[PDB]
């Protein structure tokens, strides 16, 4: 090849194959031994002046040094990295601002070890979306909405690609079914002083939603003891605030408040915790 | 009773039609053939290019004070009733056609509550005299794929109508009235 | 050899008078101004009411007319001294219809509508009388005659097309006959607020382990209801095979399968069951219920 | 078959007709009046006076040979059948309308049975046509009176006529035919 | 940027060859002479079969066609490279009707006809087939058709008006499609042979005196029938509570109110009685039985 | 009046009635003695010159004979007839031959005393009827039919004249009503030495019936032993014979037949009698 003292190359290999790697264009009656990591090779290894491996595994990746016979003279180096032709990829988007648009990302089910090129392309029926994305953590379009009712079904595809293999994967949508919000923020319960038996719970609108009186939300409220670890459902209206009159005099509560559209997606997720005690005259 | 319980009624009337109309529109589609019973079929539509669309900006939309919006929907919803008893005669089932006449009434029904909530809160149009033209839209010479393609659109249109008109209707219960 | 009688086929009221002549044909009238007599529904009149003006013509004065005995019509026959009948002429006395009351409808699984009303008049009913159901939408719609009449009673009318939901109705009867026309006041309907459904059926009684003085009632819900508008809501009733007292169960909307307790060991009783929907998606006044299903026996096991 | 099961059958036929037209006949003497409800009640004939009459001496009975006697029934059956059928303006009510409906099908039944008796035998002469003039007589202009009197006659007339009927379906089965 | 299928909507049997072109417009007419494939029922054909012709036409050979998988007709889709559609066609096969068999009606108390047939012939149910009913009197009549199908099932047809007795009828089914026609057989039908009658209501078991092994059932005949023309014949049955197995009981045609023997005391019962008409003034022959009546349960008194 | 030794006059009174019957026109001032049947009477009843009967009964009919103080000359000779007035008659036809045509009688419920004068007249809608009576028998018509199926109500009416009183009636029938035949005669049974639970019994047609060919009778049989006295129907067709396998071995039985149209009239009565043996071997 070129010059010893140069960059190494690169190659690439599947799991369990068999790949034969020949330092340079020597001969193959030469007195060739190898080194990996700083240690040497054993000579039942060396098919005359390349090196065979049968069968490679995770611990095989590393720097392949190829010496002359008992010296340190350096005739040619390459990197040896293993990896796993990918499958097809996760893709489900998802509407956190009805208004606005959607975002979604993507990832494999089983992880490489090799890093993967990856393609965008939204259709929208017979047009051309941007997927402009500059955001915090990868794999996000951050697609903006331009109609509303448009009557047309949304189809995005991701693609992968990779030195070993690559795959596809499309799916379809609409702007009606891919609709979820974030859950409530500052969820604090106070108690009464006048009633023991009850409860009064408060609490706020996700900073997301740009329109909360044009496009409002119905909440709902699940409240449980502890000992009890029993949750009773009940569906609220418009509103951020509720009256509750199963309380116990003297037994604690946790209270998990959710989010969603009036009669367009499906529910959030709850909220993250909430802890309140009755009113107790001594 | 003014305004309080005929937006309600409506909006009542609104979901039931909604539902039947879902139920509706999956016989269909599992009636009509294989192609057109996958999940996604999304062709581009040339077959009915005639019937008013439901696809409206946010600010227009926004811009609409109670007038303009109940008289498109009244005139949409009279074209959707009469594409809709004009496609009795394409399909052949007892129940099928039971329950397009079934639709059908609850659409006349809709669309005569709608006219009487824009009668009550004392806009001087009633019934302002729309087209005349499509008043019946006799079936034409066409094809069987184009006739099949213009149902499927003619449902999809549907649902997004019931959709639009159960947002305004809401809009207008929650902001323009207490 | 006949005779004429005139007016032909008048038309009075009850209580105005009637000036009817009836003249015979002869040429020596002489005996025939005399011989002949009047006779009204096969009775005849005593003579004291009939004048005679000259040979070959005979007056007749009746007042104070009432109603007629048959729906044709009262029948005058102008009578021969050897009985034979000369000419005959028909009645028609009665009064101008009211405007009907007293109007009810009531709707089965909101399929079909059925209403009964009342004349409420006691001139209308001896004239033929005309009864039209006239039914439309409040806002929009046009005026819809119904077809199948009697399909209950008297005075009904049946309405096998399907209505529109979520709309009030305007339903009037209208009265024509002979005499005059009269229309009812406009009645405004809902169909949420009559719906009625059938009884529900399968109704199986069981016994449960080794219990003697506790059943099982367990039924299917009618299929005819959608279950997305409304609910309903079931009651039970049971009774002792010797005795005719029932004893009634509260409410048990929501549980297909009730347990029954007090019962007495060794003995045959009679189950049945029947549901009420409720109001839901609008007014939360329930409905009409329906009839009682059939009795369903059962028998406790004794110790 | 042959004339064998016919001549029961129209035997029966005409003895069920012959009940029904007593029972119907009950029936509208007691809703018609009065007068036409007294049990004798016999009037001098004037108002109906264009129906065959069935009125035959002993030896002319006796003259006749399967043929002359099975057409004059055919024809009287035939004009019977049409006034009984326009007799149907007349009467208003719901089950008298109804059993007029069903003695006008019997009738027309049993009409039906004698021509196939009659086609049966071997005789050319299935269906000669007759009349055509009085083949739906519509209701001229007449009193009331008279009409209950045509009435009256026209089912006296109906009743001696299925006993005429009777006795010739007897006595041809009797002695003409084994 | 649409295409044209040639021919469009077909007719072809079971088992004939297909022709079909599709032809793309396109200026460099060069990528869609190859990038265009035929699709049928959303299954990609095998490229095996389709065959170029020019730049701007594709041809598709298919052979031995097979029934229709919906009675619309097999869509054949003419797809481009990227997946879009340009154009669509229908295909309609199928085989010409055959004469129907097997053609059975029944009369319930003389008021009514329901008929039912069948097919009879695999080839027919592809595509739409039109089954119209005709009936008629033998020596004086004319053609008839029924309106109300579907009355109890597929393949009926319901006759409400009043039909004539003592004479026999001619009925037979036809059959219509897209290719051809066909006509059933002349049935002859007496409706004095086919009387069906409701069960007896009323149903009323009672003790007598106080034996434990005897006890009474009574009844009431059915008002439908009119007792001139034939005489219903009655039969009882009996079973107990815990056994499924039912004992039936000889002909109880005369007495309305029946007794049994060899019941065990202190056992509940269920009976259910049906009836069936005979023949009088005509053919002796018995009639179809009919359905059992509602079962009413009665206990023994034990000693 | 005139001469005594001429024939007496006759004068009728009702029952229970007051008259008073003087002889001539002698004075009231005369010695009057009164006669009947060849005794005397007592002077407390003679009111003058004449005599009152105060209630007559039955037992005063007679000869009444006046004659002159302790003598037996004659002056005036009456005889008195007590009677009553006629009430209505019964009147009901019967047509004993269909073919022909018809007769009936008419005869008081209550009998009277006095000879009455009869009259008959037949309308039958607007006509002119004759029935002429040679008869053994009085109160018969016989009259004679002269159509068929006429559909024309038959009105005849009976009338009854008397020195007391009168009465009127009339009936109202047509000819397909009032038909019945005479009962059969000869009716003999004879035993069968095959079958010894066996009878036959024979009867023969009414010599009445002009037409037992053209106009055929249904005939009826009924058979009853002695002892069981109970009698059991059954109907036969056209026919003079009949099978009877109901006989016992050891019993006589009582046959009785009748007679009937085939469609017209109702039953007649029954036969005379009839008696017979079933067959033993011994
Ligand atoms: C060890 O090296 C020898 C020499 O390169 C290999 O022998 C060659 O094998 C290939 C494939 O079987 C043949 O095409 C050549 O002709 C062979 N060359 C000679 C000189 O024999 C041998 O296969 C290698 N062994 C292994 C296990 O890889
Ligand atoms: C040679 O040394 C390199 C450098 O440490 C090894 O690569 C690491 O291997 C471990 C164990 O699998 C991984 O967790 C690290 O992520 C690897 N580092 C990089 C940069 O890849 C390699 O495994 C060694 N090879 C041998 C045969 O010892
Ligand atoms: C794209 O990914 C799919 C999903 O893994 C691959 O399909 C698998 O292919 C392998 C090898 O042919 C089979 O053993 C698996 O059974 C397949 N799984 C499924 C769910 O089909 C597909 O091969 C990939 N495509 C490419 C070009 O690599
Ligand atoms: C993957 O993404 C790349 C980057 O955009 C695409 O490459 C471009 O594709 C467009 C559309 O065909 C061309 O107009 C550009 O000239 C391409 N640029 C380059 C540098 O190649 C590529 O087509 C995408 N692949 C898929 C399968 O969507
Ligand atoms: C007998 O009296 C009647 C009734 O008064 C007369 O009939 C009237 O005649 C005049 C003219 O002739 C008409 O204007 C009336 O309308 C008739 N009335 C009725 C009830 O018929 C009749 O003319 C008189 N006859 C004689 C000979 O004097
Ligand atoms: C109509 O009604 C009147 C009133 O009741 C009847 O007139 C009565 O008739 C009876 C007998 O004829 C008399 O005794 C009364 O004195 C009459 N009363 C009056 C007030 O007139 C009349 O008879 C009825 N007519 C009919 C045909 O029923
Ligand atoms: C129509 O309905 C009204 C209301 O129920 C009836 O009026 C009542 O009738 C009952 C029964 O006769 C009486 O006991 C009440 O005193 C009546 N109340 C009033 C306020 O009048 C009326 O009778 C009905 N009419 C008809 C023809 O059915
Ligand atoms: C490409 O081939 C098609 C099919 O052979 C040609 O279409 C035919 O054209 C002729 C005359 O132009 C007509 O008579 C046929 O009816 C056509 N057949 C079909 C199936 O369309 C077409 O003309 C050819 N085009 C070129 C440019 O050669
Ligand atoms: C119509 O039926 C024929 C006969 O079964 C089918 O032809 C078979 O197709 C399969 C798969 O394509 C082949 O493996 C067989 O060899 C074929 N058999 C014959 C005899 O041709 C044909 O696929 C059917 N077509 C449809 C649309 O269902
Ligand atoms: C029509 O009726 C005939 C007569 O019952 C049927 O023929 C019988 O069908 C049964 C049931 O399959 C078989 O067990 C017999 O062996 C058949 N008998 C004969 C002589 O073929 C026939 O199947 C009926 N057809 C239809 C379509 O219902
Ligand atoms: C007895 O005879 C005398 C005389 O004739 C009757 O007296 C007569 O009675 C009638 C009627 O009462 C009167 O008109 C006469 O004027 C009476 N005449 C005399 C002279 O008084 C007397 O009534 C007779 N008694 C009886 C019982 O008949
Ligand atoms: C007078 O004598 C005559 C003649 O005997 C009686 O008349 C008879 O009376 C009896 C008894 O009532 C009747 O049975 C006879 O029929 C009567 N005969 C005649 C011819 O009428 C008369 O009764 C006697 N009167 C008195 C007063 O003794
Ligand atoms: C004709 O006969 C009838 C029947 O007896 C007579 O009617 C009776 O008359 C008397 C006296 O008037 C009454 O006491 C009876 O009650 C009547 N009976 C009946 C049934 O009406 C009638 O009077 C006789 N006519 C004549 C003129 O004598
Ligand atoms: C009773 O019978 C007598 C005897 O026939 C009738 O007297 C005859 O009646 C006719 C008809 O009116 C007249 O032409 C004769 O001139 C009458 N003759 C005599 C001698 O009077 C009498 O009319 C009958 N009475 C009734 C009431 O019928
Ligand atoms: C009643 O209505 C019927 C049909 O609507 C009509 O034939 C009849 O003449 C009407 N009668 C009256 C008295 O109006
Ligand atoms: C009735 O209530 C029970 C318990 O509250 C519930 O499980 C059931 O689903 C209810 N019925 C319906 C129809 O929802
Ligand atoms: C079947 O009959 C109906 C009505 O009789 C008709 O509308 C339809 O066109 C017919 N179909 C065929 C294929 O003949
Ligand atoms: C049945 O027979 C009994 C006795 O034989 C009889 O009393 C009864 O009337 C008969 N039933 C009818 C309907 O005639």
């Amino acid at each position: 090849r070129h010059s010893p003292q140069e960059a190494p190359h690169v190659q690439y290999e599947r799991l369990g194959s068999d790949v034969t790697l020949p330092c340079g264009t020597a001969n193959w009656d030469a007195a060739v031994t190898w080194r990996v990591n700083g240690t040497d090779l054993a000579p039942d290894l060396l098919n005359g002046s390349q090196l065979v491996l049968h069968g490679l595994e995770l611990g095989h990746s590393g720097l392949y040094a190829c010496f002359h016979r008992d010296s340190w003279h350096l005739r040619h180096q390459v990197l040896l990295h293993v990896g796993l032709p990918p499958r097809e990829p996760v893709l489900s988007c998802r509407s956190n601002t009805y208004p606005k648009g959607f975002y979604c990302s993507w990832h494999l089910p089983t992880p490489t070890y090799i890093p993967n090129t990856f393609n965008v392309t939204v259709l929208h029926g017979s047009k051309i979306m941007v997927c402009e994305k500059d955001p915090a953590l990868k794999n996000r379009c951050h697609i903006r909405y331009m109609h509303l009712f448009s009557t047309i079904k949304y189809k995005v595809s991701i693609s992968v690609s990779n030195a070993l293999g690559h795959n596809a994967t499309a799916i379809t949508f609409d702007e009606f079914t891919i609709v979820k919000p974030d859950p409530p923020e500052n969820v604090v319960a106070r108690p009464v002083p006048s009633n023991p038996r009850r409860l009064e719970v408060t609490w706020q609108t996700p900073s997301t939603w740009p329109d909360p009186e044009s496009f409002p939300l119905k909440f709902f409220l699940r409240y449980r003891p502890l000992i009890l670890d029993q949750w009773q459902h009940v569906e609220l209206s418009d509103g951020t605030a509720h009256t509750i009159t199963d309380a116990y005099a003297g037994k604690e509560y946790i209270i998990q408040v959710a989010a969603k559209d009036n009669e367009i997606g499906t529910w959030s997720d709850w909220s993250v915790a909430a802890h309140a005690t009755p009113w107790t005259e001594e | 009773p003014g305004p309080g319980p005929s937006i309600q009624k409506t909006y009542d009337l609104t979901r039931y039609l909604e539902h039947q109309l879902r139920s509706l529109a999956g016989t269909y589609l599992n009636y009509l053939g294989p192609p057109f019973n996958e999940p996604d079929f999304n062709p581009p539509r040339l077959g009915a290019e005639t019937l008013p669309r439901a696809t409206v900006d946010l600010e227009v939309w926004r811009s609409l004070n109670d007038k303009l919006r109940l008289t498109q929907n009244y005139e949409a919803y009279s074209h959707l009733l009469c594409y809709l008893r004009g496609l009795n005669r394409q399909a052949a089932t007892a129940e099928l056609r039971r329950s397009l006449a079934h639709f059908c009434t609850s659409l006349q029904g809709l669309l005569g509550s709608i006219a009487g909530v824009m009668a009550a809160l004392g806009y001087p149009l009633p019934q302002p005299l729309p087209g005349t033209e499509p008043t019946w839209t006799p079936g034409p010479a066409h094809s069987d794929f184009l006739q099949k393609m213009d149902d499927f659109w003619l449902l999809k249109e549907l649902q997004t109508w019931l959709w639009r008109s159960a947002k305004d209707f809401n809009r207008l219960k929650k902001k323009m009235q207490p | 050899h006949t005779a004429v009688i005139s007016p032909q086929d008048p038309t009075l009221l009850i209580g105005s008078s009637l000036l009817a002549t009836c003249s015979v044909h002869g040429d020596p009238p002489g005996a025939t101004a005399e011989g002949l007599y009047w006779t009204l529904n096969g009775r005849r009149l005593p003579p004291e009411l009939s004048r005679v003006l000259n040979a070959s013509t005979l007056a007749l004065a009746l007042a104070n007319l009432n109603g007629s005995r048959q729906r044709s019509g009262d029948n005058l026959v102008c009578h021969a001294r050897d009985g034979s009948i000369l000419a005959g002429s028909c009645l028609y006395v009665g009064l101008p219809p009211e405007k009907p009351v007293n109007i009810s409808c009531w709707s089965k699984n909101m399929k079909d509508l059925t209403c009964r009303w009342t004349p409420g008049a006691h001139g209308e009913t001896f004239l033929h009388t005309n009864y039209s159901l006239k039914y439309k939408l409040r806002w929009y719609g046009q005026d819809n005659t119904c077809e199948e009449y009697h399909t209950v009673g008297p005075h009904s009318c049946h309405i096998p097309k399907d209505l529109a939901l979520f709309t009030p109705y305007e339903i009037w009867v209208e009265a024509t006959n002979r005499l005059g026309s009269a229309r009812s006041d406009v009645l405004t309907l809902d169909i949420l607020d009559v719906v009625t459904t059938d009884p529900p059926p399968d109704v199986h009684v069981s016994r449960v382990g080794g219990l003697e003085d506790q059943l099982s009632v367990r039924w299917v819900s009618p299929p005819a209801l959608k279950d997305f508008l409304f609910q309903a809501k079931y009651q039970i009733r049971y009774r002792v095979e010797d005795s005719v007292d029932w004893k009634v169960v509260d409410d048990v909307s929501n549980q297909t399968s009730c347990r029954l307790a007090g019962l007495k060991p060794g003995t045959v009783y009679f189950v049945q069951v029947r549901c009420n929907p409720f109001g839901i998606y609008g007014s939360k006044k329930a409905g009409i219920w329906s009839e009682w299903s059939h009795p369903t026996a059962a028998s406790t096991p004794r110790s």
